[PDB]
């Protein structure tokens, strides 16, 4: 019925595999269902606000952030069922702490059992077809894995703070800092990249 | 000319040479470049000639295996010093258990930099144009060495038995066994690796 | 640029030896002790810019003069 | 104790030294390479931080310091060339001569050591400015 998300570390290999194959056909998939076209909602390139000049398309910075982009996931997800993804997409926990990035998404090559041939993990990376470029990440803040005197962390506390917060405005705010810090850690530096509004759709990791 | 120095012991100064002098050796396109420069050691078969009648080029199981070998070490650091590598190839002192495997060709990544760049690592692997297939590797943890003396690994042991030998034939049987092991504990299953005797040269750890 | 410069560092350091002639320290400088302590960029930048070590710890002018260093 | 001489004075081997090291120099991928050693003094700019709006050319000079900033430039690369297999020591041009023929190490295009047999440009006779677009040997 209903697909479950569940975490990527949770993941099976089986499923994993479903979702390596899935995403790595959705790439190719040239339709506007394709995966090059979802990335377009999220940002560049924009179209948001129609004939009048363009902006980025996605709320930010306003209590309507959060729905924008939950609504942006079920669109991606929708999209993974047409590759024949077998389960919902998986989320990574940032809060926790990871001693290392996630298995799926981290590696650049993911390898296939069976000698299965080492190809480029289609999580680690997509392109960018209207910029021709490729989308890379650069975790300059390595740090923030295991950081904790104990379970809490930075973003526990970020986010407990906003958790005891009746009001939903009021959480917004506090959530919204949390969310944006991911972005930061992950896309670094670089132009193209879960740091840059525009160009991070494109990144699978926004996804997760 | 040159000397040879410990992985461990190369400094960042020095390993960052090598960092960007194996990056230059992929580029270079020439026959002295390192995708010709690889098919020396196996396919594709050049050896007999370039006739389709061909054979591994690299001698085995022969006494002439360890000449072959050493001179084929020397076309790489010639080739790193035309690169403009400031030292010769460091050597991975497998006798020794390692706990981890060498940093300098693990990280996928080399970050550091006066620019800070995020690069991928030339040591860390490259791929066979031919096959246009990815190198792969596929690693024992067993490696990690443990044993009783501690001191005396089973490539110590072998080594060393190798080593009491007058006759160069007698050490050279034993010699090359002991070789055999890391190709063995990289390569793993993978059809394109270091397990491989065509597709091994490809790996960059086969110099270290 | 360097074989200039080295002829130029080539007569400071003639200028140094006079100066033990005169009985002056070589590697003291009575002047602009301000200027001596601070270290100098990039020098001062290490890795990744910089990956010298000598000339990093080397970076305050106060140490320069002895070359020996 | 690594020696610097005139440039006159250097040996083939010596000179042989330099040519072949300040080429892989050039060369080097490196932060130390050549290239980016060459930002230190001018462009790009390299002195707020590497990366600032607004930058300023490492030159100390005109100050006192300046004699010492030189010092460590001309040692930066007198080190670069030792990893490049630098024998000796950065040569000195003694310009208080007078000289009817500017030295031969820096002034020939091509440099046919005799060692190697082969003929490469004399990476002392100029450089390339990489970040400037002027792909120029340096004029
Ligand atoms: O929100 Cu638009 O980026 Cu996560
Ligand atoms: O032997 Cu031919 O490869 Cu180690
Ligand atoms: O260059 Cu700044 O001094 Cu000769």
């Amino acid at each position: 019925e209903n697909l479950v998300r569940k975490s990527v570390e949770h993941l099976t290999q089986e499923e994993t595999l479903d979702l390596q194959a899935a995403l790595r056909e959705l790439q190719m998939d040239s339709s506007s269902i394709g995966f090059q076209k979802i990335a377009a909602a999220h940002g560049a390139p924009a179209s948001c606000v129609h004939k009048d000049t363009s902006i980025a398309c996605c709320i930010h910075g306003m209590p309507t952030f959060p729905h924008w982009h939950r609504a942006y996931v079920v669109h991606m997800e929708r999209a993974l069922q047409t590759k024949r993804r077998t389960s919902g997409l998986p989320y990574w926990d940032w809060t926790e702490p990871i001693t290392q990035l996630p298995s799926l998404a981290a590696d650049p090559v993911y390898i296939d059992s069976q000698g299965g041939k080492a190809h480029t993990n289609y999580w680690y990376r997509g392109n960018i077809d209207f910029l021709d470029k490729k989308t890379n990440r650069a975790v300059d803040d390595r740090l923030f894995e295991k950081v904790k005197p104990g379970q809490h962390t930075h973003l526990m506390e970020s986010v407990l703070d906003a958790l005891e917060q009746d009001e939903f405005c009021k959480f917004e705010i506090q959530f919204e800092l949390a969310h944006n810090a991911i972005h930061y850690l992950v896309g670094g530096k670089h132009d193209y990249s879960m740091a840059n509004l525009e160009y991070t759709a494109y990144d699978p990791i926004f996804f997760l | 000319n040159k000397v040879r120095h410990d992985l461990s012991t190369l400094s960042e100064r020095d390993i960052g040479s090598l960092k960007y002098a194996l990056s230059s050796l992929q580029a270079d396109t020439s026959a002295d470049g390192f995708a010709a420069i690889a098919s020396f050691h196996g396919l594709p078969a050049k050896c007999n000639d370039s006739h389709n009648n061909e054979v591994a080029c690299c001698i085995h199981g022969m006494p002439t295996f360890p000449h072959w070998h050493r001179l084929y070490t020397l076309q790489f650091e010639q080739a790193l010093r035309r690169h403009g590598s400031s030292v010769a190839v460091p050597y991975w002192d497998w006798t020794k258990p390692i706990h981890n495997i060498p940093h300098l060709f693990t990280d996928k990544e080399y970050y550091d930099v006066w620019r800070n760049k995020v690069m991928p690592n030339p040591f860390a692997r490259g791929y066979v144009p031919s096959h246009d297939t990815y190198t792969v590797r596929d690693v024992q943890e067993g490696l990690f060495h443990l044993t009783s003396t501690g001191e005396h690994s089973a490539l110590l042991n072998q080594a060393l038995l190798a080593l009491e030998q007058h006759d160069y034939c007698d050490f050279a049987v034993q010699f090359e066994v002991m070789h055999n092991t890391i190709h063995y504990l990289v390569g793993g299953p993978q059809v394109y690796s270091l397990s491989s005797l065509h597709y091994a040269s490809y790996d960059p750890i086969f110099f270290i | 640029f360097y074989i200039h410069h080295s002829q130029t560092d080539r007569i400071w350091a003639i200028w140094q030896s006079l100066q033990r002639f005169r009985g002056l320290s070589g590697s003291e400088a009575n002047c602009a002790v301000n200027l001596m302590k601070t270290p100098l960029k990039p020098f001062s930048f290490g890795a990744p810019y910089n990956l010298n070590d000598h000339t990093h710890d080397f970076s305050k002018p106060e140490d320069t003069f002895d070359y020996q260093k | 104790v690594m020696i610097r001489k005139d440039i006159t004075q250097l040996d083939k081997r010596q000179q042989l030294s330099l040519v072949k090291a300040l080429e892989s120099m050039k060369a080097d991928h490196s932060s130390d390479g050549f290239q980016a050693i060459a930002s230190f003094h001018a462009l790009p700019p390299l002195c707020p931080s590497p990366a600032a709006s607004k930058r300023f050319a490492c030159c100390v000079h005109g100050m006192a310091t300046f004699p010492q900033w030189h010092r460590l430039y001309t040692v930066q690369f007198q080190d670069s060339l030792r990893k490049h297999g630098a024998v000796v020591g950065l040569p000195y041009w003694d310009w208080t001569l007078p000289r009817s023929e500017l030295p031969e190490l820096l002034t020939v295009s091509t440099i046919h050591d005799p060692e190697t047999g082969r003929d490469i440009p004399n990476p002392f006779i100029g450089s390339k400015i990489e970040f400037e677009g002027e792909n120029v040997h340096t004029k």
